[PDB]
RNA sequence: GAUCUGCAACAAACUGAAGUUAAUUAUCGACGCUGCUCAAUGCAACGAAGCAGUAAUAGCAAUAUUACGCAAUGCGCAUACCGUCAUCUGUGAAUGCAUCCCUGUUCUUUGCAAGGGACCGCAGCCGCCUGAUUUCAACCUCUUUUUAUCUCAAUAUGUUUAUGAUGAUAAUUGGAAGAAGAAACAGAUGAAAUCUGAUUUAGCCAUAACUAAGCUAAAUAGACUCGUUGAUAAACAAUGGG
RNA sequence: GCGUCUUGCUGUGGGUGGUACAGCUUCUUUUUCCGAAGCAUGUAUCGUAUGUUUUGACACAGUAUCGUUCGUCGACUGUCCAACUCGGUUCAGAUCUUAUCGAACCGAAUAAACUUUCAAGUAUGGGAAAUGGUUUUACUUUUGAAGUAAUGACCCUCCUCUUACUGUCGAUAGGUAGAAUCUUUGAUCCUACCUGCCGGGUUUACGGAGAUGAUGUUAUCAUCAAAGCAGAAGUAGCCGAC
RNA sequence: AGUCUUAUACCUCGGCCACUGGGCACGUAUCGGUGUUUGCUAAGCUUUCCAACUUAGCUCACUGGACAUGCACUGCUGACGUCGUUGAUGAUGUUUGCCAUCUAGUGUAUUAUAAUCGCGGCCUAAAGGCUGCCGCUAGAAAACACAUCGGUCUGAUGGUCCCAAUUGAGGGAGAGUCUGGGUUUGACACCUUUUCUCGCCACCUCAUGGGUGUUAUAUCCAUCGUUCCUGGGGCCCGCGGC
């Protein structure tokens, strides 16, 4: 994404790509925390 | 909005920093041990005039020795080992605090290689649970328990 | 020092004077007493005359007025506050898990385990009110026989017509709380509702000059919700034809 | 079980104080000739402090951002450590590889393993810590603004365990509060406190207008309390520094 | 025959072809709207009769849109000291900041050289093996051209160290045998292909039973599970056509 962000020059496309990054890395962090917590319960169940 | 755009770089950089901290700390706290057990016997002379069936007193102590080291390097697992600085108090506005925390963490985690050494210790333990029996030979009725 | 390229410093003088002296011009303190200042402006507190804003009038003057000036006051005006409501945002307690801090003092028949406090992060009970509303009966009452609505059906008449009601709802007779709202009683908004000149027209004035600069009245047009109320125009989802 | 005024919710309804301005009418005046009277209705207002011509308009000169930690003087020091080095800068110079050596400087570095010692110097907790006061409840139910409590708590109070935090002097530096003397109405002296500066809620305490109840005295005794100061607070910007 | 221009050839034939970064122009699938005539599609006036004109448009041109081509070409990005001002910025030298790669395969040569064997390093010291750089080929428009709602949900079992029965299965390796292919002549011999046999082949996987270890290990293996693809016979559901 920063490959295109480096040279865009058009504010509309700039803000739309920033929104794309927002949504994408938001989904990334959400799935990160969900995976971490689900593997926490997974280890708890394995120990039990 | 501009400040909340922080997550982009602070969230994953902090996540990877904690990742490297964990992957170094788990290997650094190995706490290696080594131990062994033997059942060497202990002999106590018995006077012959005592007319005992067994000539020599035998003890079987559980002999246990263990030697272990730590091998910690010269570094700062202390104050730097802290939870996310923002935690739940992101409402406090700052831009320099995060960069100062990051550079401090970086310089600390870079400066460890200079020294690596620690101490050790060893134990020598005996356990006795010997309940021995001896007969007054030629007189099986007479008997002694130790 | 390139060394037949020159530069730097030593501040005594040199035209250009950055300060004062030498001379000229202008000003004020021109009275300085406890004392004359960062070189000048400047006085808790020192001395006299006259009245204690200036000018004029009838008047020494007080006295009364006027013109200017000064001071004070008044939601008269506004400013910050709260007083004031309204709309909206917003509706609550106990339960665990996860983090940090401290701790051999009866720690210990394996040298390394066990206790106490903190708030955040993650999961666990149910109601309530407000915003504003659906629960119930129209089941004796024939001359003092509530109305309206969602509605039906037999019979007579070869018309263009005549009759009989159960269930529910409303005109709120009663209550839950729901259509919107997990940590409660606090915040946010409002205290507005017009203006143009910038369009035309009409009228006044001859205009700096041209008679009509400029001004006045009507209408058009343009800028214009401060949050609350509703619908409407368009894109969004709308399978097509013979 | 019944009837009753008043009282508290005004529970319901009604009427009522209005002022100013806007506008209308009437008389005089050249119908508001620059004056006067009455009147329908509407709006605003019926709070504090501030500014009231510091209200407004024209000219001159000037007005960068962000984020930092600090800021009455000097003294050993209440207080910073690897102090004899690290890294860089510059240079009288030398060996002349671009290179090497030497000197000064800069930033890091000397206090002591803190201070403190009436043992919470200042905060934290516990007491089979009692008195007294206050706040609940119960009982008698009658007490002199009635009484009694093996009462739930708080305050007061004595003792007591850990942890945190902190020297003084010369300043007659500046200021603050109290007290006294003289008096200029300010000054002087002494005591106590504070100093990066000057800025918000809350918490504790102080004195304290006025008010309230009682008593024999406009007098006294008890209760509340206006405004204000002080301990943490908690948040601006003021210059200087980056 | 002479001159100019376009096209091929001609060096390039956009910086690459891995990206037209953008601009320019003509060319064009061409599409809408106008200027639109000689003549024309259908209709029509003035209705016995259309046997004499016009109308909506059509040739062509212009306008706007779209596509493509090459390039004489050009850019994309604006901050330091600024300069007098202009409100925002008009200029000055400046420097930094671009579309610009990764992946898979291949690699000389000479030769008797420790002489290598595209270039260079590692292990073993042999008839060597591993790896870094470069050269030559293909994919990746990834890259510049190019993608645009939120929120929620979306597999298990056992093994993996050793041993025992080879107990069974499957797969690999070897030895031969045979069918054919390649060098050699007529061959043999060697390489290679296919069929079959073989097994103390501690080869691998699975199946069985045990034990060892805590430092057995798979970033996996095997089995099943859901979904998808291919061939669909057919009925439970089941209609249409024949």
């Amino acid at each position: 994404y920063d490959r295109k962000i480096a040279s865009a020059r058009k504010p509309a496309i700039i803000v739309k790509l920033r929104q794309r990054k927002e949504k994408a890395l938001k989904a990334l962090d959400k799935m990160r925390v969900r995976e971490e917590k689900k593997m926490i319960r997974e280890f708890a169940t394995q120990a039990a | 909005s501009l400040w909340l755009s922080f997550r982009y770089e602070i969230m994953p950089l902090y996540y990877q920093s904690q990742d490297v901290l964990d992957v170094i700390a788990n290997s650094t706290s190995e706490f290696m041990t080594s131990r062994d057990f033997v059942a060497k016997a202990i002999n106590i002379g018995i006077p012959l005039e005592w007319n005992l069936d067994q000539e020599n007193l035998v003890s079987q102590p559980r002999h246990n020795v263990m030697v272990k080291s730590k091998l910690s390097p010269e570094n700062n697992i202390g104050k730097t080992l802290s939870v996310n600085p923002f935690t739940t108090a992101w409402e406090l506005l700052t831009l320099s605090f995060v960069v100062d925390w990051f550079v401090n963490f970086g310089d600390v985690i870079a400066g460890f290689t200079g020294g690596y050494s620690d101490d050790s210790g060893a134990t020598a333990s005996w356990r006795f649970d010997d309940k021995k029996v001896f007969h007054l030979k030629n007189i099986p009725s007479a008997m002694v328990i130790v």
